[PDB]
């Protein structure tokens, strides 16, 4: 019985690897890029001071 | 009349703009910095710092150790059912 239950599991755990795993990838990536470049700007930033 | 003395008394352009306040922060920052960071921590072979070695690494967003996770607790439940039946 509760292996039906299983194979629905199995099939949810398919849908979100397709379809949601790829999305979250490209969600974490983008977050990832815009805190990384708000850093190096920061680095940039002190840098213009220096000369200045 | 002699030419007074302004031209050549600094001590207060030594605080007097706003870059003196950045500088004596990124001489200490900047002096203090390392040439790469001290370790970024993905593994250190304890066996289950290899598992965020090869699963939960800084640019591994894929879904593997979730559903390894998650057969784990399938695997276990399972047999408390025949610990129960």
């Amino acid at each position: 019985d509760e292996s039906i239950l299983l194979l629905t599991f199995l099939g949810f755990t398919g849908l979100v690897a397709k379809y949601l795993a790829p999305a979250y990838k490209d969600f974490a990536d983008a977050r990832m890029k815009k805190v990384s470049d708000v850093l190096n700007a920061s680095r940039n930033k002190h840098v213009e001071a220096v000369k200045d | 009349v002699s030419t007074l003395i302004p031209p050549k008394v600094v001590s207060s352009k030594n605080i007097g703009s706003a870059p003196n306040a950045k500088r004596i922060a990124n001489v200490v920052h900047f002096y203090k910095s390392l040439p790469q960071g001290p370790a970024p921590a993905i593994k250190a072979n304890t066996r289950l710092a290899r598992y965020k070695a090869k699963y939960f690494d800084g640019d591994n967003a894929s879904g593997k150790p979730l559903w390894h996770f998650a057969l784990g607790i399938i695997a276990f439940g399972y047999s408390m059912e025949y610990y129960f039946h």
